[PDB]
Parts: structure tokens; sequence; C-alpha cells
């Protein structure tokens, strides 16, 4: 029930779909389970894997929220805030691979 | 909070909980009847007119007539870098001023600079998730957990439950870490998962900003 | 569609409106009609469920020219490539064959090996998005300028102008965007192209499959 829109830039190329991620019943979510959701689309989307994303120039998305805001989230990174966001304040998600 | 166990009910008077939309989403500290202190991450991209900070909870599915809610009025903030998660504090000026009794206090803050060497014994709690399948908690969670300087940077406090897999989950954001009785800590981020069991928890280290909340409180 | 205007409602019969059930979410789409019972589009729109609507104008209102029929195959061409974006085709073989009238009916395809010269000016529709903050309900349409494959070769490291060809001129704040992927690109009713990929930005040239060059697989597949 719950939608965000994002997309996938992959070395300066971006198909002209319009794609969002479900979040179904579940409003609450936090970047662990984003980063992942993030990562599942680069594989299902463009054939990006987890090796591919380690040997990256640059691997990284950010949350657009319609506040007007945004947060910049690196793929590899594995230091997650331990906040909890919710889904309805997110506008967008942009994906940069490299 | 994972492999905690249930505070006693209002056991941590000065434990807050910051509720949007309805739902919890990340703790904080009563530190003055009219503030509160939480980690910066919580509120920066949040609309802070529509958070409700509500003190005095224990079970967040109950209604208890025990808890006072206030808006917020005004946020402070020191100097934070969302880029490399330091100085992660904030303190929020209520719009009013709590009543103090025995469900409501305000928390003991440490000296400015104290810092805390490994293996200080202290007490993690929150209302965030109880697992990776198992939710988010409707009651209080404590747990006790030690101070660690391997693998933390210099800029946090971080700890550990060594012999299992323990630590603070998401929702826990902002929660104090109390040690020896006053305020050392406030959640701010995971590494890898939530009770990895090889990687501490980090907190912003409250007693290095306590002449800067000081000013502030004044 | 940047830059463009609305279309006369159902002045583009052929015009697809797809709607996809992915793992992690759902997507939009364009195609368009090339049988009575086949729609043409992008490989990239693929997903394990597929809604086509067909004769709509208001995409966002139950019209009664409105077609809706589930794709009861969807056939990517067997060497797409997700990461180069490389032979983005597909069919759908629609579960029941349209009923065909003035709001419905297929688009012509083009000889083999039909050039397109460079200069060109075809048309693009569609209902994706008009900026990186706005959208539409009903279809638009532009005008785009056919480009030399330098223009393309010079930005796209996989471009390859005898599967694909290049789009727009970068000085025209005109071109598909995002939602139209998998539209026809029509010049001399005939459709060349199939909107496929450009940069994040919107700002073009922008790169479309060459419906030519898969006619021999579009044909065997159909049969
Ligand atoms: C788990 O943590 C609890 C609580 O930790 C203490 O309080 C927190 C709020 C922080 O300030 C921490 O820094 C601090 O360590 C521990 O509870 C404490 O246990 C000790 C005994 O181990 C208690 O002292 C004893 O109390 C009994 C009365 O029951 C006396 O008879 C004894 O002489 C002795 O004084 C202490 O009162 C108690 N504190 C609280 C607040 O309950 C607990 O020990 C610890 N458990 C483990 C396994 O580490
Ligand atoms: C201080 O603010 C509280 C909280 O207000 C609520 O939360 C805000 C985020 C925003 O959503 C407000 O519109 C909400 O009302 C006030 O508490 C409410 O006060 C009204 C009027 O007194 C009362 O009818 C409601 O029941 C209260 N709501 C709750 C949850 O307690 C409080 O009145 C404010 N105090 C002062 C002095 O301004
Ligand atoms: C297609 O339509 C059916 C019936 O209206 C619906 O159950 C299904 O969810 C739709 N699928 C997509 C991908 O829109």
């Amino acid at each position: 029930t719950y939608q965000v829109p994002y997309s996938i830039n992959l070395n300066g190329t971006s198909t002209n779909i319009l794609s969002n991620l479900s979040f179904s019943n579940k409003p609450w979510t936090n970047y662990k389970n984003l980063t992942s959701q993030i990562k599942s689309v680069l594989k299902h989307d463009r054939g990006i894997s987890e090796q591919d994303l380690k040997y990256a120039k640059k691997a990284y998305y950010t949350v657009y929220f319609k506040n007007g805001g945004k947060r910049i989230l690196q793929l590899n990174s594995k230091n997650y805030t331990a906040n909890l966001v919710h889904a309805k304040d997110v506008k967008r998600i942009e994906i940069t691979v490299k | 909070i994972v492999g905690g166990r249930r505070a006693r009910p209002h056991a941590w008077p000065f434990m807050v909980s910051l509720q949007l939309r309805g739902g919890h989403f990340c703790g904080a500290t009563l530190i003055a009847p009219n503030f509160v202190m939480s980690a910066a991450h919580c509120v920066a991209n949040v609309n802070v007119r529509a958070v409700r900070v509500v003190l005095g909870a224990h079970n967040l599915s109950r209604r208890e007539p025990t808890r006072q809610v206030f808006a917020v009025q005004r946020i402070f903030e020191n100097g934070y870098d969302p880029v490399n998660l330091l100085n992660d504090i904030v303190i929020l000026q209520l719009n009013g001023s709590a009543t103090i009794n025995a469900n409501v206090q305000v928390a003991q803050l440490p000296a400015q600079g104290r810092r805390l060497g490994n293996g200080v014994q202290c007490l993690a709690m929150g209302w965030g998730l109880l697992g990776r399948n198992r939710g988010i908690a409707s009651v209080l969670q404590e747990l006790n957990v030690t101070v660690v300087t391997s693998l933390c940077r210099r800029s946090n406090v971080c700890t550990l439950v060594r012999g299992r897999q323990a630590g603070v989950c998401f929702g826990d954001s902002g929660s104090p870490l109390v040690c020896n009785g006053l305020i050392h800590g406030i959640a701010s981020f995971v590494r890898g998962g939530c009770a990895s069991g090889l990687y501490p928890d980090a907190f912003a280290p409250v007693a290095q900003f306590v002449n800067w909340i000081d000013s502030i409180i004044q | 569609i940047i830059g463009g205007r609305e279309s006369r409602p159902h002045s583009r019969p052929y015009m697809a409106y797809l709607q996809i059930q992915s793992p992690a979410g759902q997507s939009r789409c364009g195609g368009f009609l090339v049988r009575e019972d086949f729609v043409l589009t992008a490989a990239h729109c693929w997903g394990s469920n597929i809604n086509v609507t067909l004769g709509a104008h208001n995409i966002q209102r139950r019209e009664n020219t409105q077609q809706h029929i589930t794709a009861r195959r969807a056939i990517r061409h067997p060497q797409y490539n997700q990461r180069t974006i490389q032979n983005d085709i597909m069919l759908l073989q629609l579960s029941r064959r349209v009923r065909r009238n003035r709001n419905v009916n297929p688009v012509a395809l083009p000889r083999a090996q039909e050039g397109l010269r460079p200069g060109t000016l075809c048309t693009v529709a569609g209902w994706g998005r008009v900026s990186m903050r706005r959208g539409t309900d009903t279809l638009r349409e532009v005008q785009l300028r056919v480009q030399r494959d330098r223009q393309c070769l010079r930005i796209f490291g996989s471009y390859d102008p005898r599967r694909q060809i290049c789009v727009g001129d970068r000085r025209e704040r005109k071109a598909a965007f995002k939602g139209d992927s998998g539209g026809p690109l029509l010049c001399n009713n005939v459709a060349h192209g199939i909107v496929s990929y450009g940069k994040s930005s919107g700002v073009p040239p922008e790169v479309f499959t060459r419906v030519s060059s898969f006619l021999p697989w579009i044909r065997t597949t159909m049969r």
C-alpha cells in the first residue's frame, strides 16, 4: 500500500521506466532493510551484484524526504543509524553506481 | 533492544519515546523539565512540528494515565555531521514543562570530558525492534552491556554484550546509556546489523557535550 | 514526456499503458499494439505480472474506451542484457485478442534495415513524468530529431547503431522520461523505435531500440 519511487543511474545510464519500492502494509522501515531492498532492485533491474558494488568507483543512494531534505547512504557501508523511518515521509530514492 | 529483558514499570523515569504518525521511531532522555536530549539523526530529516514527545510511558501499546505528552518548540544541534556520524546529539525544547513525579524525572549527566574505560558495566534501554523477525517492543526493554574501545572510534562510547548476540536495534536511536547512574551515551549507530556479536554499538559521548548542554538548558 | 503537449484523445490508438508487478514493487511503462494479440515494449519493463490497458487517454480515469487485458506471455529478447541495456525489446502476448476499433488498432512496423536518416523529425508519446518533480494523468507527445550516431557514441559506451537509434537534439529541452519506456518512436506513422534509456537528468540525446534490427525475431516470436 506504501510506495516510494526510485531510479537507478548506472555508469551514467538510466532506463525510462517509472519504478517504485513497495512497503505493503508496513510503512516503518530502517536503513538496514532499505539498503537490502536497494541492493535487490540493483540486482533485479540492472544485473548489478554484491561484488560489482564492492569494487565500484562510487556506490550510494540518496533518500529525498518530502519536507525537502535528503540523506546519502553508502551501499558499501555497514554502519546504520538505529532509527525507524516512515515510508510516507520519503519523496523518492535515487541510486547511483559508478 | 535484542536479547534484553523487560524493565520493571517506571524504573527509568527519564526515558522518552519520540513518536510520529502514532508510532515510536526514536528514544530520548528528559534532561530538564522542558528539554529532552536525543540523537541528531533522529530528527535531521523529519517534520519537527509533527513529533510528539511522550514522557512517563512503559507499555506503548496500552493507554497509560502516567504519560505526559508534549510538542517540540525548538531544536538545538551541536555541529552534527551526517556523513561521518559525528556530534550525533540534539536538544529539543518542549512546548511546556513536565510535572515531576515518581514516573517522570530528570536524568543525571556526567561532568564535561569524563571518559569511560574498557570494561565499565552499563545499562542500555529502549523500545526498538526485538529482532529481525519479532518486531518492535511494546514494553520498555533493558540490557546489560560493557564499554569497549576496540572496533570503536575515539569520538564514540561503544558497548558490547560479550558471549552472546545482543545489542540495541532500530528504534533505539536516541535512547540513553546509563553507567554508574549517569547518562554517558545516546544510541547512535550499529555496525553490520543488530546484535552482530562482533562490532560494538556506538553511542554519542554525552560527557563530551556537557558544557554545551548546560549552555542550552541554562 | 518532457517538453511536449497533451495528445489529442485517442489520436494514437496503438498506445498501451503497462502496470508491472516486480519482487520489490510496481512499475509503469508504455508499449504499442502491433497485432490484435501482441504488444511491443522494452525488455526492462518485464515483471512477473503485467496488466495492459489499451484505448486510454486519462489512465487515472475509468474510461469506457479502455480494454484491460493481462499479458499471458512476456517474451524478453533472449540476448537482453540488463546491465548494458542491449537487445532491450519484449513482446507481450495478450491473454485475449483485442476488439479492434477506432480507439484500439495496431501500428505498422518498418522494413528490414530501413534507414532513419539523421535530422528526421519523429514523434514519441507516453504517460511518463514531465519533469523531475511532476507527472501526468493523460497521454502526452513530443517531436524529436534523429541524431547522428556520433552524438551518442561520445556519451554512451554500450550504444550500438546496429541495434539502437540516437534521438533528440541536446539543444532542445524535449525527451522521453520516466514511465515512457517501451513507447514507440513514430516516423511516417511507422514505429521505428522503442523508448529505452538516457541520462538520469533527461538531457538529450537518448537511446531507442531500433525496431528494424529485430524484425526477424519479432516475426518468429509472433508465429
Ligand atoms: C545488570 O545491570 C544491573 C543494573 O546496573 C547498574 O545500574 C545501572 C542503572 C547502571 O548505573 C549500571 O552502571 C549499574 O551497574 C545490575 O544491577 C545491580 O546489581 C548489583 C549486584 O550485582 C546490585 O548491588 C547489590 O544490591 C543488593 C540488593 O539487591 C545488595 O544486597 C548488595 O550488597 C549490592 O549492593 C545493584 O543494586 C544493582 N543495581 C540496580 C540498579 O539494580 C546487575 O548486577 C547487572 N547484572 C549483570 C549480570 O551484569
Ligand atoms: C504542547 O503540545 C502538546 C502536544 O500537541 C500534540 O502534538 C503535536 C505534535 C501536534 O500534533 C499538536 O497538534 C497535538 O495536539 C499539547 O497536547 C495537546 O493539547 C491539546 C490542547 O490542550 C489537547 O486537546 C490534546 O489532548 C493534547 N494532546 C496530547 C497528545 O496530549 C499541549 O496542550 C501543548 N501545551 C502547551 C502549553 O502548548
Ligand atoms: C492486474 O489486474 C488484476 C485485476 O484487476 C489485479 O489483481 C492485479 O494486481 C493487477 N496486476 C498488476 C501488475 O497491475
